[PDB]
């Protein structure tokens, strides 16, 4: 009928406030409904038609309903806090019981591992009464709402033991050591692992009048608060939630970049495998692959092959060659900003963060319209429109960049797409590939040329700007898209100050007191960090 | 004697006895995949691309693309079927012969990894 | 060679006149964005007499066309800011200068 | 050699990595979550209304940020998608988030200059009116009344939009958001309702940190796990076939 939703009722806008999920609807409608069908359906049975209700069926969607593929937050302190010798105390709160992990982390723990399934981290799982280090065993009991743990180390024994409100926790047997044999290694550090909707606290120790259970079991028994004679708040370190371009490890589980050296009748080339396809345990999402040095158009925009015009050009060209076997649906070529931070295990071009900005005149006409996007690509699979045999050669999507003027245009297999992208001045643009691994060989970077187009590292680099011979200098790498990256909470915020003034003056929002960090920007990446 | 033949002109111009020799592999794959009860289907890219649809050379690089789990599991037994067929060839042999096992005449997972490469190529080739 | 938005209006009245001291307080960043000069860094207003090539030609005729108490966003092209040799080690060849200033004194 | 080294390493600020002292960015934003889907109950067209009553202009040697607009989640979360949880970035510094600061238009860390009668900056007593429309694709504003010579439109619909400023050290000002949270100095645009209706009957309005985190005690910080998408926020009625 076109009704909707709101907090008060209005017919001449169409806006019942009844408009809500049963589970939230007002109690009166509710009761009354409710007695209705209740003494409908009684009836119904009264008349003899006897009701058999179906067994409540259980289900349980495990609560995760996170933001994609997040399922817990690692919080810890700064690797520079490392203890190697001593003993050492610190207390974890939990506001709300449910699936939190807390230890001894050591400095090399990765954000997106669950804490004790690798060798990394010595954490304690009350939601379950586990034990984990490289593995789970039975250990303990579990907290409720408002329980303190408190973990405590000691390192000249090498030995760690947990407290749940003072009592101190045991294995299946009465031993009281959780872990008791380990080396020293690079120390180790405070850690917390929180699930969905899970809240804790940590108190390092800093003012000790503020731990709960020290007193009670870890004073007399020699253990220090790992705060107990710093002068400043310690720096902790949590999870990166947004995703990152970096370089893939030479020991990455399945990526595996080659770099192949241009001949005299080939280009330079950067090709992707993948090491552990076809095995158990093999990995299949899209991975999002960008080169790592970007290309910057011109601040103002215009308003056999000949040398001069290569020479005065400003358009720059790459290839990407899909190797044969590999799905080309699941392979989208093109260029990306620095501002791509989309991971999602399904890609599609519909699905880009984009926006049109509109800036008319006075009257109202639209003398510009400008289009703004982070990810300017297109898709193999409906590119190429041959189909059967791609094994003449392989599919090589040109991609060609006018510095000068910003247009982004494609060439599959020597013929012109219709797809084209218009860009903003000075954008930086990174040549990017995002491939799904449906074989040993995704994709190549060919950084070859056609003709009367530079290649691309004329474009790349400075001293190369009139060098029409391709290249590959060993500072243009192949890149993927992580989550394997920490995030520094900054020691102090700014102090905002919200209160609602009065019904007609609104809400206040007051900051006042100025706050600065000086950030380090990388030419190259186009970001910056504190 | 020279190792000359004119059999590698194209498909095309091949006679047509010449060509029931390459489909009787054909034939007999269709066989053992439909005796199973297995539907095949054609999409729509297949047909429309069917629609559109010495020399040159172009070679299929026929070792690259990879098959489902299940697929894989699937043309486990129906290269069993392949050996099986020439376990049946080669036991018409010794009936003929009257005697001699044979050293492959194991059942299919006796045999190694080296000893089973005919029935990969064929079976995951047709499926790929 | 220079044109201005005005950021904040001034009193749109007083205009610098010849052989009077201009007290500015500017940044001055690069095209891309990065800063290369800044008044307010130093904390100090910085002060020039008008029409006398003490400074740069784009900022001597941005400070000229502005006014007394306004703040503006001055863009200098190459040919009136340092040209196409550039300031060694600060202002690389043919680069255009966007300066963010304020006339807050006419002496 | 030290002459020609600065002189052909310095000016390009291409490979040394770069220094700046940047001012902190934080942002605020009330507790609604509004979106638009199809056969569900949401208004495409709210109006919500931000007043300024002091900005110092320069706190520090850096200019004081002032950005008002909407901002989107990344899918059905409660977390403001594409950001950072800190820093100096505020309203309008990515593609989920769309800012005015009186005169340019923020959006993807980009900013194009804007026509308005009396073009100026953000000062005291100026009053920013933010539309946000749903069925078509578009975001306007309005300062001190007349209307801005500039429009967002054709972005992601895709999750939960909300009111949203983002400033650093030196500001007062106002949520106006209509109703009894605050009364709108001018009428809003025919169609488009306060954004105080969207709030849930059993929930409270009021205006939030953005993010997470904020300035407290080190040992009562209340770390936060993964947050439940709000599914709840979108009422779409689906019932069994029959
Ligand atoms: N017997 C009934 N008569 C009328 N409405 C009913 C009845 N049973 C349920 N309803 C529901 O109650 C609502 C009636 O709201 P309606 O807009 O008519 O009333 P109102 O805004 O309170 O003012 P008024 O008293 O003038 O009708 C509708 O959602 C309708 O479906």
């Amino acid at each position: 009928q076109g009704w909707t939703y709101g907090i008060q009722q209005d017919v001449k806008n169409r806006r019942n406030p009844r408009l809500v999920p049963y589970t939230l609807l007002d109690d009166r409608t509710k009761k009354s409904n409710k007695d209705s069908l209740r003494e409908a359906v009684r009836t119904l049975l009264g008349y003899g038609y006897n009701l058999e209700a179906p067994d409540q069926d259980h289900a349980a969607r495990a609560e995760v309903c996170s933001g994609t593929g997040e399922r817990f937050r690692i919080f810890r302190a700064e690797k520079t806090y490392a203890v190697k010798a001593g003993r050492w105390y610190f207390e974890f709160e939990t506001v709300t019981a449910g699936d939190m992990r807390v230890g001894w982390s050591r400095p090399g723990c990765q954000p997106d591992q669950e804490l004790g399934s690798d060798e990394r981290a010595f954490a304690f799982d009350g939601f379950k009464a586990q034990r984990w280090h490289q593995g789970n065993e039975h250990y303990g009991r579990s907290w409720q709402a408002g329980d303190v743990v408190g973990c405590m180390v000691d390192m000249n024994e090498h030995t760690m033991m947990f407290t749940l409100n003072g009592e101190i926790l045991l294995d299946d047997s009465g031993s009281e050591l959780a872990f008791k044999d380990f080396d020293v290694g690079d120390g180790f550090i405070p850690v917390c692992s929180l699930g969905v909707a899970q809240v804790g606290r940590m108190n390092f120790g800093k003012d000790v009048s503020t731990l709960k259970y020290f007193t009670i079991c870890g004073l007399q028994e020699g253990y220090e608060p790992f705060a107990v004679n710093t002068n400043r708040d310690i720096t902790m370190w949590l999870s990166k939630r947004l995703p990152q371009f970096l370089q893939v490890p030479s020991n990455h589980e399945h990526i595996e970049v080659t770099r192949i050296d241009g001949t005299i009748d080939s280009s330079p080339c950067l090709k992707v495998t993948q090491k552990s396809f076809g095995s158990q345990n093999s990995n299949t999402d899209i991975m999002f692959y960008r080169l790592s040095m970007p290309i910057e158009c011109a601040e103002v925009f215009s308003k056999r092959d000949d040398y001069d015009f290569l020479m005065q050009t400003s358009t720059y060209y790459y290839s990407v060659r899909i190797f044969p076997g590999q799905e080309p649906a699941n392979v989208w070529v093109g260029w990306i900003t620095s501002d791509f931070h989309q991971y999602d295990t399904g890609f599609d071009l519909d699905r880009v963060r984009t926006v049109t900005v509109t800036l008319g005149d006075e009257k109202g006409k639209v003398h510009e319209s400008i289009k703004r996007s982070n990810c300017y690509m297109v898709c193999a699979g409906e590119s190429m429109s041959p189909g059967q045999g791609r094994n003449n050669n392989g599919l090589e999507i040109g991609c060609v960049v006018d510095a000068a003027s910003g247009l982004l245009t494609f060439i599959a297999n020597g013929k012109e797409l219709s797809t084209y992208y218009q860009v903003e001045p000075s954008t930086k643009l990174f040549p990017a590939v995002f491939a799904q691994a449906t074989s040993p060989n995704v994709f190549q970077f060919e950084l070859g040329r056609i003709k009367n187009v530079m290649p691309l590292s004329a474009g790349l680099f400075k001293s190369e700007h009139k060098n029409p011979v391709p290249q590959c200098p060993p500072r243009l790498h192949v890149q993927f898209l992580s989550h394997v990256l920490w995030s520094r909470m900054p020691n102090q915020f700014l102090k905002v100050d919200v209160s609602r003034i009065s019904e007609r003056q609104g809400w206040l929002v007051q900051c006042l007191d100025p706050l600065q960090f000086m950030s380090l920007h990388i030419p190259e990446e186009n970001r910056s960090v504190d | 004697s020279s190792k000359v033949q004119p059999l590698m002109k194209p498909y095309k111009l091949l006679s047509e006895k010449e060509k029931e020799i390459y489909r009787w592999p054909i034939k007999e794959s269709l066989k053992t995949m439909l005796a199973w009860g297995w539907r095949i289907e054609r999409t729509r890219e297949g047909d429309s691309m069917a629609l559109y649809n010495g020399y040159s050379p172009r070679a299929i690089d026929m070792s690259n693309v990879t098959l489902s789990r299940d697929l894989h599991a699937m043309a486990e037994m129906m290269a069993e079927n392949y050996h099986n067929i020439w376990a049946k060839k080669k036991k018409m042999e010794l009936e003929s012969k009257g005697g001699g096992n044979h050293p492959l005449l194991v059942p299919y997972d006796t045999l190694t990894a080296k000893e089973k490469a005919k029935d990969r190529e064929k079976a995951q080739d047709i499926l790929k | 060679g220079v044109e201005i938005e005005t950021i904040s209006p001034g009193d749109g009245r007083t205009f610098p006149k010849k052989g009077q001291t201009c007290v500015v307080h500017y940044t001055g960043m690069l095209q891309n964005g990065k800063k290369f000069d800044s008044s307010r860094d130093r904390n100090k207003p910085f002060k020039f007499r008008i029409g006398k090539q003490e400074v740069i030609k784009g900022f001597e005729e941005g400070a000229a066309q502005m006014s007394l108490g306004q703040r503006a966003k001055l863009t200098c092209t190459p040919d009136v800011a340092y040209g196409a040799t550039g300031h060694p080690g600060v202002i690389p060849p043919n680069a255009t200068l966007i300066f963010d200033v304020e006339l807050l004194n006419l002496e | 050699n030290q002459h020609l080294i600065c002189d052909n390493l310095l000016p390009g600020r291409d490979l040394l990595l770069q220094t700046r002292l940047v001012n902190h960015v934080s942002s605020m934003r009330p507790n609604i979550f509004l979106g638009v889907s199809e056969g569900s109950a949401q208004y495409k067209k709210w109006y919500y209304e931000l007043m300024v009553d002091h900005t110092e202009p320069f706190v520090t040697a850096e200019a004081t940020h002032l950005r008002v607009g909407w901002a989107s989640t990344e899918g059905y979360s409660p977390y403001p998608g594409g950001g950072e949880e800190w820093g100096g970035n505020g309203v309008g510094d990515d593609l989920f988030s769309y800012g005015f600061d009186g005169l340019h238009l923020w959006s993807g860390c980009i900013a194009r200059t804007v026509s308005s009668p009396n073009q100026h900056l953000l000062r005291t007593d100026d009053v920013i009116s933010c539309c946000l429309d749903l069925s078509a694709p578009s975001i306007s504003f309005r300062i001190n009344g007349q209307p801005v010579q500039g429009m967002f439109e054709n972005f992601n619909i895709d999750g939960l939009f909300f009111p949203v400023v983002s400033f650093s050290a030196g500001i007062k000002v106002r949520f106006l958001l209509g109703g009894r949270h605050g009364e709108f100095k001018f009428l809003p645009p025919p169609g488009y309702a306060p954004c105080y209706e969207a709030v849930l009957p059993k929930e409270k309005l009021k205006v939030e940190h953005s993010r997470e985190y904020k300035q407290e005690r080190t040992y009562t910080r209340d770390l936060l796990g993964p947050t439940v998408s709000l599914t709840q926020a979108a009422f779409t009625p689906i019932p069994v076939d029959t």
